[PDB]
């Protein structure tokens, strides 16, 4: 429906899908990761039903499904559920065909290899894209938030990525990949939430608490003083409505599940959290970069709007930095989606026109031409 | 609190902007 | 008694269907009062929230 | 009368017996599950006389006949009686021979699989059946209500099941069977009307009994108010006249009939009643299925017909019922009918043509077949 | 007719009694809920108004 | 009766209560966790009955009585009724006042908070215990087995935990708390039973199908090779004598009821099974303690006692496991006592006394102590 050539631009994480055209500032639709399939027998005739649901439709008769999501902790594994949601996110969302447009997708990097050319692979062989771009969300992180210079704290869903950008360069010696997530906070607090007597183990269960969370959870500037008072008083309690109407309070643990990011070990990690890796990213790179990295630590990507993050890790950096200096974290509203609106700015930049890998190229070489062409 | 959430953003970058400046202004020397 | 049952049926069944249209205001009634708990609800906890965090500033 | 090779529906219990042709909203006859047998010695001659009388005949020569049914708690135990019902049925009444048309049966999930096997076999082997299949009730009743999700209480003479469906498929962890059913509220029935003078133990007496229930009982909104009202004054008492001229004044009895599917603990049964199973069928099935089957409850079968039941189940499984979800009980006119009505709908399906048993694969297995056929 | 007539007189009055019933439950449920409905939303919407005027500091 | 105040042992689950004296090496009141109440209108007088019935009385007596249990799926819900048990196991059968005998009692690992802490409270407030512990199930089966290190398998009536422990400590990240346990099996035993013609629902009924379960059913090596000559042929099939005299004769349901821990999908459940469980306790287990767990997967409580079991498990798991390791099952005799059995090395450990909360401790914090005391 589009009326000019625009690359279409999406992040498909292990969480959230985002999706729009290059040139925007916001995807146009966003939806959940999840391709669901029935776990019961059928009994009715005439019915419809589908073999598998995709989306919005896997959430929607989700009663009945299985819900599995495709990328793990941010590769794709499960290509052909993503080509299912490729399909459902170019057509009957954005109402693109890839055919007609060339596209961008994003992983962190250092990502494994394999997630670049599956992708790269599915596009051009099963879309017919005309040219592929695999991005680095960093970069898209630092296009968004409007930086050269910074750290990219892209705490979502999958992984914690901490690299530290000078110059629009890479400072990949300095690069903490952490294993610590959104989707362990999830089930954490699955756990938690089973402590105070709601046990939550099945996908319908995980699709709540991923629910509580995002409506409930934050983080606090001082985690002992939150925990004290909510560990000792209803007025740091919030309710939260079930889909069946069972209605479920939830006190310290509200802040407790999110803290994991700050203390790793809740969920058996061997981590000293977030600030920590911002920290040594920056510490590890050299002195005349140091007094711009402290400055910009820069926020991308989910768990980043949880109230008290981004001064809970601007005290923790401050404590461990040294004075004089200034450090600081940019946090801006367009949180969670920026790397897609990254992603935008580098598909729509005259700079990037040069780096497309063509449907020509691709096909003498096959998809393993996405690890030479896109960095 | 809308209004806040982005007077809350706009005061605390502003004035620790603002004190930053009062710091170094004086620490600089 | 067929005029007073033609009558009496007449009754059952304007009350049944009216029953029914009330029963459909219940449903919609219940529908509206919930959606003025939920969003009273809503507010009033999302302000107790957004104050009791956002109060640096 | 049909003037197509269309299947012929026949649904089939403790009670009667519905039968017609596919396509049609109705059975076009129905007949009680009785088989009559003289008890006495005749003394004139040239009188004609049977051995046994089917359905209308067993009811209508009833004054000398034993009367027995060939079904008990939802199974055939009698399968000779039931040809001799179905060939009264199919060729005297409906004046159709089923060589010539498939022929759909139906149980309950949970319906022992001896009976699956019988009404397999005696439709193949005695009528000639060219095709067969077995149906689920709980199919047949949300058909017939208009519904693919809800769950079907179908209060019937045998046993209630209230089985759970949600998109068309089952949710068999759930079947919550029930050991009450019309049968045993017409044994309540003639033990209070014993304790007011009038014993009914007989052929002639237990039908006169179970004609009472029929027209005089309702479930009461409220028990314990309509008792005390009841049990105080004679304006609440119903006058019905027995075949010889005399009559029977049933007063509280009206109501504490009907009220054993409340209080099941009335004939015996370690039960708290239909309402009871209601709520515990959907308490199993998954919270993201709940709400949809709470907001659609379904009365199937007879019992259903109590103009107290109406009002009386929705406020007892409300009162256990989550807050802030809609719940509401579905008591359609397609009651008392429903599953033969169903069974048309079924029948009729284009999509249903491909799930039948034919007379070749039935003989090359033998009636074990229909365990793997059906469902 | 006299057992249809009966039937359908107490028809009659169980379907009027249900909707004269639910009548009042549904004014009964109107009236508190119209409470709720004209002070949630009013209390919440002087709340935001407030939250318009409490924000200018 | 005792000479020396040791504390008492008493793991007391949703099936069955096992009690005796630390130091000792089995359990001397083994109880049914069963508080029941008659059901029925009494005509006799001077006829003695009590208002409610525990343990073996509760089972005795049955025939009349409603069995309700007070734990379910790890919990206790009605501490009052436990109070019933509690007091007859230690007063009656043991022959202990606890005034004198702190007692042991144990949990899961993810078991909600309130459970440990009122099981505290009635131990201090009703019965005087001079001191109190609750202990984990898995702690207790290591010591039994002679093991600091393994992954337990406590897969009893109530919940199955999956929970491993690495020289001495816990590894909570990779617990997989299970919600399918005997309590399930024996439901679906009961549905399946309906299906061959003998249903099962009311208490002396229920009390039945678990009893067939425990001494008729298996889950062998290969479940599909077993399924079919079970539902080929009569050379499978066992009887079972029922109370009255009656028989009823299983085949196939003997090993398809335990096959839903290997197939949880039976009763509904949303889970690949208690192999994968084990699986995931081990591999969510860092890379080198993972050779440890797989060398030490110990069966602890019931269902360790189907026949083909323990073997099922070592082959469902290498199945899943990487290759050249070896993965070994620790299955001794005393399977499912060993609970017991480490409650007491445990509660007369030297080296463990100063972990018992005294009745000081208990007044000055209240029971929630036990939170932070225990572990």
């Amino acid at each position: 429906d589009e009326d000019e050539t625009t690359a279409l631009v999406c992040d498909n994480g292990s969480g959230l899908v985002k999706a729009g055209f290059a040139g925007d500032d916001a995807p146009r639709a966003v939806f959940p990761s999840i391709v669901g399939r029935p776990r019961h027998q059928g009994v009715m005739v005439g019915m419809g039903q589908k073999d598998s649901y995709v989306g919005d439709e896997a959430q929607s008769k989700r009663g009945i499904l299985t819900l599995k999501y495709p990328i793990e902790h941010g590769i794709i594994t499960n290509w052909d559920d993503m080509e299912k949601i490729w399909h459902h996110t170019f057509y009957n969302e954005l109402r693109v065909a890839p055919e007609e447009h060339p596209t961008l997708l994003t992983e962190a990097p250092l990502n494994p290899k394999a997630n670049r050319e599956k992708m790269t692979q599915i596009m051009f062989e099963t879309f017919n894209v005309p040219a592929m771009y695999v991005a680095i969300q960093a970069v898209l992180s630092l296009y968004a938030s409007g930086r050269t210079t910074g750290i990219v704290l892209d705490s979502g869903d999958g992984v914690t990525h901490n690299v530290p950008i000078y110059e629009g360069y890479a400072l990949p010696h300095a690069i903490m990949r952490l294993d610590l997530a959104g989707r362990d906070l999830t089930d954490y607090l699955m756990k938690i939430l089973t402590e105070r007597g709601y046990s939550f183990v099945t996908t319908a269960e995980r699709e709540i608490v991923r629910d509580i969370k995002e409506k409930l959870c934050y983080v606090a500037l001082d985690f002992e003083n939150e925990m004290a008072t909510a560990a000792s008083s209803s007025s740091l309690e919030k309710s939260y409505e079930l889909p069946d109407g069972q209605v479920i309070t939830i006190g310290n643990e509200r802040f407790r599940c999110p803290e994991t990011l700050f203390q790793p070990s809740f969920i058996g990690m061997e981590s000293a959290g977030i600030h920590e890796t911002t920290y040594n990213s920056i510490m590890k790179c050299d002195i005349d970069i140091r007094k711009d990295l402290y400055a910009n630590n820069v926020m991308s990507g989910g768990t980043t709007m949880y109230p008290g993050i981004a001064d809970r890790m601007q005290k923790e950096i401050t404590a461990l930095a040294p004075s004089t200096m200034k450090i600081k974290i940019i946090a801006p509203p367009e949180r969670k989606y920026s790397v897609w609106i990254g992603g935008s700015i580098l598909a729509s930049l005259s700079t990037f026109q040069q780096m497309w890998i063509t449907k020509q190229e691709y096909d003498e070489a096959g998809p393993s031409i996405v690890h030479r062409k896109c960095f | 609190m809308d209004a806040i959430k982005k007077k809350m953003q706009m005061l605390k970058l502003d004035k620790e902007n603002a004190l930053d400046r009062a710091e170094q202004a004086e620490a600089d020397k | 008694l067929s005029d007073k049952l033609k009558e009496a049926e007449t009754r059952a069944e304007f009350a049944e269907r009216s029953v029914t249209k009330l029963e459909k205001s219940i449903d919609d009634l219940e529908d509206e009062l919930y959606a003025q708990k939920l969003k009273y609800k809503a507010i009033s906890e999302e302000l107790d929230h957004a104050l009791n965090d956002m109060t640096s500033i």
